[PDB]
């Protein structure tokens, strides 16, 4: 693991999360 | 749906939770080590 | 109730991840700084 | 933002989820 | 059941995230301490 | 609190919710 690679998952991570929390708001 | 959008959400931040851990840890060796130096200097 | 608490819940903690990831990076570069700093001096 | 402006931050969202999960526990 | 569990898993997150915070404060102080040791040098 | 509580701690957190989460997938 690198600190490049790091900010690249947390980046995929994160707005992932982001699309699953929204399309839950639209119970 | 929207209970599989949340099981989904917190499979991810589990993720996101291991890669922070990861770093504080690389991150705590890193300041141990600086501090090592400077006393050993 | 229970699922919207839920869903708020990860909504908070995702604020709260997304705030220890920007601790992490500016440690990261500070202790970089001071790393390179020793090695140059 | 700074470390300060941090930790109220983190204070915030954290009492706000004990007070979520706790409701919560009430089913 | 999976709400429970989505409930519990919340529940142990929110530990993990405290024990972060935890780490990234400590880790904080410790970078000042040498950055401040380095200038008054 | 000490970094090697810490690590214990975190892993008996992380283990649990794999747990949870895996007992979840089975709806």
């Amino acid at each position: 693991m690198t600190w490049m690679e790091w900010d690249r998952e947390i980046n995929n991570y994160t707005s992932l999360i982001h699309s699953l929390i929204e399309e839950s708001q639209n119970q | 749906q929207q209970q599989n959008n949340l099981l989904r959400a917190i499979e991810a931040q589990q993720h996101l939770l291991q890669l922070t851990v990861w770093g504080i840890k690389q991150l705590q060796a890193r300041i141990l080590a600086v501090e090592r130096y400077l006393k050993d200097q």
